[PDB]
């Protein structure tokens, strides 16, 4: 199918408790697979996958390099925006930066991406035509002013259409055995009496990846997407994803109602209902 | 400064056996600012060795975290997960219930 | 791999 490549980047100050934390983490689809964290004993970019490893010691010492002068202009730029944004030097703030790419099964540029957010807001974004920003208010504006002056956007251009895909490629076939291996939900519905008159099914997903799903309830055909209660995708800790769909049900109108099952490694959605 | 009060999931990596080894998870979401405090709790007092993973965001900004260790469950014991965060007044405490 | 420009100050 299509993949993905993600770089996140967070820096965290914290007045009198030292310099910013500054935490990258690097993911391919819904794999990590490279992290680096500024308070770690002696702070190195580490593979987290085993398909990463091979690369040598330059490619380690380079992905290194670049953290830390990240790290650094985070830091920077932390006390760049309170001035931008008329803050105290008191409190603690927050800088969260993703890039990266999309491609599709040909392995062709889907779409790239280099997007910012101050204190968990839109700050600056770069657009689809990889060649303008949008900046979510005055602040921003200054650092699109700066970023369009020294020609920021074709220099990302050029790595999204170029290395970012080059690399998610080569990392793809590296890693073939598990990058594109989708696993499919294991699937069950449960039955738990409320009282007497009403019941709780839980439609169950389990043991998925990727973490992109489709659970839905339907009451005699009909999607109950205002009474489905719906809890967010969670990692199982093993590269593998949960989730669960419930539904409350008259007592004896159990048989009107089924679990529908979307997921890429499925040949065709799944219906299931509950077995007594 | 805008802040997004943290979801909470606590559950096991696999189906609960009792005397069977597992992981017991706590899943913090959905959270802003980062700063978080998560505990794992069996009967009550805090579990000592808890791995978590390396902090992330989502698509809209806000964090994720997982907190996990492993664990053998049992009948007789009560897991929990307890959570800390600016915008709670008192921390949260989920328990661990191996039907969801 | 990663990119780094050969400033991005904000």
């Amino acid at each position: 199918g299509s993949h993905s490549m993600r770089y996140f980047h967070t820096s965290v100050s914290r007045p009198g408790r030292g310099e910013p934390r500054f935490i990258t983490v690097g993911y391919v689809d819904d794999t990590l697979f490279v992290r680096f964290d500024s308070d770690a004993a002696s702070p190195r970019e580490e593979p987290r996958a085993p398909w990463i490893e091979q690369e040598g010691p330059e490619y380690w010492d380079r992905e290194t390099q670049i953290c830390k002068a990240k790290a650094q202009t985070d830091r920077e730029d932390l006390r760049t925006l309170l001035r931008y944004y008329n803050q105290s030097e008191a409190g603690s703030h927050t800088l969260q930066n993703m890039y990266g790419c999309d491609v599709g099964p040909d392995g062709r540029l889907l779409r790239g991406y280099h997007q910012d957010a101050y204190d968990g807001k839109d700050y600056i974004a770069l657009n689809e035509d990889l060649s303008s920003w949008t900046a979510a208010d005055t602040a921003a504006q200054i650092t699109q002013r700066k970023w369009e002056a020294a020609r920021v956007a074709e220099q990302l251009r050029a790595y999204l259409e170029g290395e970012c895909v080059e690399w998610l490629r080569r990392y793809l076939e590296n890693g073939k055995e598990t990058l594109q291996r989708a696993d499919p939900p294991k699937t069950h519905v449960t039955h738990h009496p409320i009282s007497d008159h009403e019941a709780t099914l839980r439609c169950w997903a389990l043991g998925f990846y990727p973490a992109e799903i489709t659970l839905t309830w339907q009451r005699d055909g009909e999607d109950q997407t205002q009474d489905t209660e719906l809890v967010e995708t969670r990692p199982a800790g093993d590269r593998t994803f949960q989730k669960w769909a419930a539904v409350v049900v008259p007592s004896g109108e159990e048989q009107r109602y089924t679990c529908h099952v979307q997921h890429e490694g499925l040949p065709k959605p799944l219906t299931l209902r509950w077995e007594p | 400064m805008i802040q997004r009060t943290p979801k909470i999931q606590v559950y096991s990596r696999h189906p609960a056996e009792n005397g069977k080894s597992n992981f017991l998870n706590c899943y913090v979401s959905g959270f802003h600012p980062s700063d978080i405090e998560v505990d794992l709790l069996k009967n009550g007092e805090r579990i000592e060795k808890v791995e978590h993973s390396d902090l992330s965001f989502s698509k809209d900004w806000s964090f994720y975290l997982l907190y996990y260790t492993e664990f053998t469950p049992t009948e007789k014991d009560e897991y929990a997960c307890r959570v800390n965060h600016v915008t709670l007044s008192q921390p949260k405490i989920v328990k661990w219930d191996r039907d969801m | 791999k990663r990119w780094i420009i050969l400033k991005i100050v904000r």
